[PDB]
RNA sequence: AGUGUGGAGAUCGAAGAUGAUUAGAGACCAUUGUAGUCCACACUGCAAACGAUGACACCCAUGAAUUGGGGAUCUCUAUUCGCACGGGAAUAUCCUCAGCACACGCGAAAGCUUUGAGGUUACAGUCUCAGGGGGGAGUA
RNA sequence: UGCUGUUGCUGUUAAAGGGUUCGUAGUUGAACUGUGGGCUGUGCAGUUCCUGGUCCCGUCCAUGUCGGAUUUG
């Protein structure tokens, strides 16, 4: 069992792909995560540390066995779309645009929803649904930038929140590690789709 | 001249479930609202066949609130088919990702080190 | 676990469950209260049979220690790797 | 009774200062402390517009490349003069911590 | 002005420890200070400790594992007869079963329960539960 | 009204069998969001249920004074649990109707120790334990057996529908106002889960909520 | 602010005078004006003398700042100025001691928070001052 | 009546911190002289010898960079 470690393509596409930066400031917590600085002033997270936090991430999803359960959300346009791709493949429930206050604490509407966990692209912009999701016993696994508000999330993945591919890559590299361990993809081969498809729409 | 939320409603539901109505004609737009709809008086029909027709006009802008079923050429617009493209064109076969004078100490660190097709400046 | 009678008759009405970091109880009334279900795995990367679960009090999670907590309790279970 | 601020309207906080030497107000002549008075750093136009093109016609040297003087002077207001021009008004409590400060 | 080095001591132990943290560092040991601990660590309140030396006073560091409610220290230290165990364990102890009252006595710092079986009394110095 | 349509997981759990008991919706600390869970789980004979105040109150409008009634109900099994609801209504009728069911929500869990040696069954409060609603808290301390409930009128009550028959208290405050002393000693009697006693330190095994084992029993019923 | 003896006497200005205002209006407004305001030497000790928050000690999380001193760079090393009060002055990054300030918990609430009103019915670090319904009265 | 409060009150705004500082009677006052050993039988927790169920080494592939297997390893 050396399995689900991080190896040089993950590694790559991250690098590659820019996930790795931070905003020019910092948060009390998310200090343990983000290396040293650049001398744009951005804060270079540890490529170890959101390594593992993402398995972590994958191993709670994975032992959700309604994935019905599981409730992805963001407000952020950039993390619409790759809300909605993943929500297909692992089959996530997902909820996108403006969170409406009041869908996990009001029984009697017909949109209420009773999820067992939480994922969240923001702990900014989304605070409506994490601050909710402390009154029902919901656990939140977030991305996060080295600003994020950690306030009521239980795990906290570092990221390139901003942007749109650093987004797309980590709702990617998740549906690619909850899959491979629920579902039955094939390890040994690069996987299916495309980054591509996830990504933000704009004309 | 502002049309109360009946009007906005009901018109929104016609548009909604019919594009027979699609010129910018308020006759025509108005003559296709009084067989389908019932709203008992003839004002009601006058108002919502106006604003039926700013309705579908509009849709030629842009989309309006109450989307049409024509999401489904929407949404499979989005062409997935891409050489690789964009990951591998990241990589830029044998053109190094920029990384940072850190990123480096990041990646010599790493037990992984720094993954192949990767360069600094 | 709870208080016995003379008789050896256990009599508490339920056995709170103890936040694993802080080791507080968690009380009927406590709603943030979180279980985290990690889903344990073994070679080739297939889930199996997987019992570890955190338990974090609501105190925790509302200064946002929550991630800091399970972070070491992860490593104290081996479900992570320092480095 | 209640208190209104946590800053009683100064700009002095307990075990600063003490003393503050107060000043006259523009307009009333109110002895208020440097500290409480309204300051306004002003920069004003000798002359309106439309009489500026009047006189900036009428002057060999000035007008062209080189513009007229103006009139700088800082304003220290009582509070009560303050408000009745206007220059501050009274604001909604959650509203009343704002600092402008200088920004561009 | 350190009036009492357990007031200071037993302080930092109770307001780290209804703080959660893992471990306290208390600024300076002494003899009492270290055989309250000792007693704190007989019955399970706390986990370990390492009596740093400075030379001059001691810095103790202390592991909590999350057991103790609260740590006093009595300030004037009113004495104990063996017949007024009933005062201090009707007032400052929340049940009659799982405090501890702690005391210096001719045999030593022990409990109150220490004390009954061996049958001194002595001066008290602070409780645990 | 009519065979009720549960809006939650835990409401259908509970009307079918798979949810018993309180103590099991107390252990995974959980909204208990609507009523008739207790309805099921609690036998009936046991319910037991009074009002402890009702007081009118009155917001100033032009012309008169809208009055509203607010208004205390009080539940418990006569073991262990108990719960005290508040609502206000526009006459007393409505109101003692919201309160009724808002004391049901909020039923929780109370603790039974003994004041010496552990014999038959758990007479006290296990530890001194306060709670306070306002300017006034009450102290609730254990007690020998048979002393009876030692307090003012209003915590008698709240008091016998939790199960203990020997406490001391007493209750600082304004106790007049019974809005807040109502809930204090609820609070109080909150608390006596709360306390961590060297019985309850040993490691318990956790178990699966029960909306997660029967989370495919609730995905049928939901779909 | 007053008071005593000398000085000073520009401005402002209790009392005072005058003109307005007003039903009346020495009031508020305007032109004045004495004591005073200023100084030395003596008294007085009567403030919303306020942070309406006694003093000494401990514990206590966060973000950007600020005034002293010091240290590193000569993983952070770098900018601008150039015998003479100068192997200098300021800045940048980071740390540190000391000062004024812009999460828990507590509180009747307003609110307080490493500058406490927190760590208190789970009541105990030390010393001290004042309070005990409103008046009468800080009077006799 | 915890409305005299040692147990046990209150003092930013409700009654209540002296205007500040020095200071006697008075009260309070930092750490240290200090885990005694060994032998027997018996309960606890942290290097002989045996495992082959791991990672590391290596092999075969070589795969431009996210297969792998390989036996003694």
């Amino acid at each position: 069992s050396k399995v689900l470690r991080m190896k040089e393509s993950d590694a790559q596409k991250l690098l590659a792909m820019r996930c790795h930066i931070g905003t020019r400031n910092q948060s009390s917590a998310m200090k343990k995560y983000i290396y040293g600085r650049t001398a744009e002033g951005s804060h270079i997270i540890d490529v170890h540390m959101m390594w593992e936090k993402l398995i972590l991430a994958a191993r709670v999803i994975a032992a959700v066995e309604n994935p019905k359960d599981v409730c992805v959300c963001s407000s952020r346009l950039y993390g619409t779309r790759a809300i909605y791709k993943f929500s297909q493949h692992v089959g996530t429930s997902f909820h996108g645009g403006r969170f409406i206050p009041g869908t996990f604490t009001n029984q009697i509407q017909k949109k209420f929803v009773q999820p067992r966990v939480l994922v969240v692209t923001d702990p900014r912009t989304d605070h409506q649904a994490i601050r909710e999701a402390s009154l029902v016993n919901i656990p939140v696994i977030a991305l996060c930038d080295t600003d994020a508000p950690l306030e009521y999330v239980d795990i906290a993945i570092p990221c390139n929140n901003r942007g749109i591919k650093s987004i797309g890559m980590m709702y990617w590299l998740l549906a690619r590690e909850v899959l491979r361990l629920r579902g039955t993809i094939v390890r040994s081969v690069p996987w299916e789709e495309k980054v591509d498809l996830f990504f933000y729409r704009d004309p | 001249k502002i049309r109360t939320k009946t009007v906005k409603r009901a018109s929104r539901q016609v548009v909604e479930k019919y594009y027979s109505k699609l010129n910018f004609d308020f006759y025509q737009n108005k003559r296709v609202v009084m067989d389908v709809t019932i709203a008992e008086s003839k004002k009601l029909k006058n108002k919502i066949a106006g604003y039926a027709t700013h309705i579908m006009k509009r849709l030629a802008r842009g989309p309006v609130r109450g989307i049409s079923l024509k999401l489904q050429e929407e949404e499979r617009e989005r062409r997935m088919d891409h050489a690789p493209a964009t990951s591998d064109v990241d990589k830029a076969i044998q053109s190094g990702v920029s990384v940072d004078k850190k990123t480096m100490q990041m990646l010599q660190r790493l037990e992984i080190g720094v993954p192949r097709r990767v360069k600094r400046a | 676990i709870g208080m016995f009678n003379e008789e050896g008759e256990n009599v508490d009405l339920y056995i709170p469950r103890k936040c694993h970091a802080t080791n507080t109880l968690i009380e009927a009334h406590d709603h943030a209260a979180v279980q985290i279900s990690i889903a344990n795995v073994g070679p080739n990367g297939v889930i199996n049979g997987t019992t570890t679960t955190l338990c974090i009090a609501g105190y925790l999670r509302s200064q946002g220690e929550s991630d800091h907590a399970i972070n070491h309790i992860t490593i104290d279970r081996g479900i992570m790797r320092i480095k | 009774m209640t208190t209104k601020r946590r800053n009683h309207g100064r700009s002095k906080p307990a075990h600063s200062r003490g003393r503050v030497k107060p000043i006259h107000c523009f307009n009333c002549g109110r002895l208020t402390p440097k500290d409480k008075a309204v300051g306004r750093f002003v920069v004003r136009r000798m002359l309106d517009a439309a009489s500026a093109r009047d006189v900036a016609e009428a002057s060999p040297v000035y007008g062209a490349n080189f513009p007229m003087p103006k009139l700088y002077m800082k304003q220290r207001f009582c509070i009560a003069c303050a408000i009745h021009s206007r220059t501050v008004r009274a604001r909604p409590v959650g509203n009343r911590k704002i600092r402008y400060t200088k920004k561009v | 002005t350190m009036m009492s080095v357990l007031a200071n001591a037993l302080r930092t132990i109770a307001s780290a420890e209804r703080r959660g943290k893992r471990q306290v560092l208390i600024r300076p040991s002494s003899k009492v200070v270290v055989k309250f601990l000792q007693v704190m660590q007989k019955h399970g309140y706390i986990g370990e400790f390492e009596i740093i030396d400075d030379h001059r006073a001691g810095k103790i560091v202390v592991n909590l594992n999350g057991r103790l409610n609260k740590c006093g220290a009595i300030c004037p230290r009113f004495d104990c007869a063996t017949t007024d165990y009933e005062k201090w364990m009707k007032n400052i102890l929340p049940s009659r079963q799982f405090g501890f009252v702690v005391l210096t006595t001719s045999l030593g710092i022990m409990d109150h329960e220490e004390a009954r079986s061996r049958n001194t009394g002595g001066k008290v110095l602070g409780f645990f539960y | 009204e009519k065979e009720w349509v549960p809006c939650t997981k835990l409401g259908r759990l509970v009307k079918a069998q798979k949810v018993t008991s309180l103590e099991e919706i107390f252990l995974f600390s959980m909204p208990i969001k609507e009523h008739q869970i207790v309805d099921t789980l609690i036998a009936e004979g046991q319910l037991h249920d009074e009002m402890m105040k009702i007081y009118p109150v009155q917001k100033a409008t032009s012309a008169g004074q809208r009055t509203r009634f607010k208004a205390f109900n009080v539940v418990g099994d006569c073991d262990g649990h108990i719960g005290i609801g508040a609502r206000v209504g526009k006459e007393v009728s409505l109101a003692i109707r919201a309160s009724m069911i808002a004391a049901k929500l909020n039923i929780v869990p109370v603790r039974r120790g003994y004041w010496g040696n552990k014999i038959g069954e758990p007479h006290t409060i296990p530890m001194k334990v306060t709670g306070k609603c306002g300017s006034v808290a009450v102290r609730l301390v254990p007690a020998p057996r048979g002393t009876g409930i030692v307090a003012a009128p209003v915590p008698k009550k709240i008091l016998e529908f939790a199960g203990v028959e020997d406490v001391y208290t007493s209750s600082r405050g304004k106790t007049r106002t019974h809005g807040n002393l109502i809930m204090a000693t609820f609070y109080a009697l909150r608390k006596t889960y709360g306390f961590l006693t060297p019985d309850l330190w040993a490691d318990t095994e956790p178990s699966r909520d029960p909306t997660d084992e029967h989370a495919e029993l609730l995905a049928e019923m939901t779909t």
